[PDB]
């Protein structure tokens, strides 16, 4: 079973920049794969055999290395570059690796907060979500909090993150709060609480009720 | 030249499926058909391989029990059969070529769409749709807009916004798991004169339910 | 199934 590690994770690169993609293995081979996957996407090899491209993959496309040890190389990367990519060993039966996230480095950006009540329409079929959007921000860490009457609620969020814009590299967040029809009615102030390394300060959002 | 896979699946735990990577465009027979499996967020797994002409196969050996190989030639068509499914073998289904046709592993060359495969005991459910509107606190230059979506299944649903005419600022989000069910959310972020000055409306489509809905933002 | 190799044209 030879196992495949790519460690460092995510990398961040300019456009016409260049990055280099690492990849371990466990045991040794000259038979490696390099591949890359869109979202929604079935991936495309890129390169095997350690060294050779595929066909129609571009120049700006080289891997080398042999052994345990290899690389991908992009150069003057373009924003279709953007994505993912992982290696895969076929010196014994397949094995792939964790892959590595590519990323645009941007100005830094805050993020634009929006909260919403709960629409009328789900309470009067008796449920309650408050939404708090965290919108167009860069870099991607971030935190939020929820606080209903000045106290934060853990339980009941659920989250989602946008991958990284293709328009314009920032990055995107939702944020859920549900609540019985019945706790919402018990308590006044619901907020959004986002901080991000933009600010060593809160961007805070409230409605009353 | 290309592989063609089957369309996506629901079925229920215990049950079993069967996939086709139709091919054209090559040699079905002398290149291997390699099958591959891929978890949300996870690495791929290779499952095993077959031989067309022969077909002789290969196991990954966790999948010796799931996976049935099987290839039929005549119509440059490849299966795959996978029983006893249970959620953990909900995924994305890959069949890909590989290498001249010979028993040794290869780099995987070209890839099928992919089938995904979701098992659940849920009842097939369409959203509701929620509009998100603003309190509101007001008021500024720009405007955020969104509509919730709740309770569906299966995965999954189209969001546009002004039948997508309006797609500057739009930023729809990927589903998450409540229950039985899924839901989303997308917002929409507009000159703040835009709205409500004039219209902007959510668009939902779930395929599967057979229903779309539309939903007006009206101000709160 | 056993060995790694290619490809060809």
């Amino acid at each position: 079973d030879i196992v495949m590690t790519q460690s460092h994770k995510f990398m961040s690169t300019s456009v016409g920049d260049r990055v280099s993609i690492t990849c371990k293995a466990s045991q040794v081979g000259t038979a490696l794969a390099w591949y890359q996957q869109k979202p929604g996407q079935s991936p495309k090899l890129l390169i095997y055999w350690a060294s050779t491209r595929h066909t129609g993959v571009p120049d700006r496309f080289t891997g080398s290395g042999s052994g345990t040890d290899f690389t991908l190389t992009i150069s003057n990367v373009q924003s279709e570059d953007l994505s993912d990519y992982f290696c895969q060993q076929y010196s014994s039966y397949p094995t792939f690796g964790g892959g590595t996230k590519l990323e645009i480095k941007r100005a830094d950006a805050a993020p634009t907060v929006s909260i919403f009540p709960p629409s009328s329409e789900q309470l009067t079929s008796g449920g309650a979500s408050v939404v708090c959007f965290l919108n167009n921000f860069y870099p991607k860490d971030i935190n939020v909090k929820w606080k209903i009457d000045g106290s934060e609620r853990q339980n009941g969020v659920l989250n989602s993150e946008t991958d990284q814009d293709s328009k314009d590299s920032t990055y995107s967040m939702s944020s859920t709060l549900t609540l019985t029809k019945d706790e919402y009615e018990r308590h006044n102030s619901y907020t959004c609480e986002a901080t991000h390394k933009t600010s060593t300060s809160p961007i805070v959002k409230s409605f009353n009720r | 030249v290309k592989l063609q896979e089957s369309g996506g699946e629901v079925v229920r735990p215990g049950t079993s499926v069967k996939v086709s990577c139709k091919a054209s465009g090559y040699a079905f027979t002398n290149y291997l058909i390699e099958w591959v499996k891929q978890r949300p967020g996870q690495g791929l797994e290779w499952i095993g391989v077959i031989n067309p002409g022969s077909g002789d196969t290969n196991y990954n050996e966790k999948f010796k029990g799931k996976a049935t190989l099987t290839a039929d030639k005549s119509s440059s068509t490849a299966y795959m059969q996978l029983n006893s499914l249970t959620s953990d073998d909900s995924a994305v289904y890959f069949c890909a070529r590989s290498g001249a046709a010979a028993p040794t592993y290869y780099a995987m060359d070209y890839w099928g769409q992919g089938v995904s495969v979701t098992v659940s005991s849920a009842k097939t459910t369409p959203p509701s749709v929620y509009p998100l509107a603003p309190a509101a606190a007001a008021a500024n230059s720009m405007v955020t807009l969104g509509c919730l979506v709740k309770g569906y299944f299966p995965e999954p649903v189209t969001v546009t916004w002004n039948s997508g005419s309006l797609s500057g600022g739009v930023h729809t989000f990927p589903a998450v798991l409540q229950s039985d069910l899924y839901t989303l959310s997308s917002s929409v972020t507009v000159p703040s004169s835009t709205w409500p000055s004039e219209t902007v409306t959510c668009n939902v489509a779930h395929p599967a339910s057979s229903t779309k809905v539309d939903k007006k933002i009206v101000p709160r | 199934p056993h060995g790694g190799s290619w490809g060809q044209p």
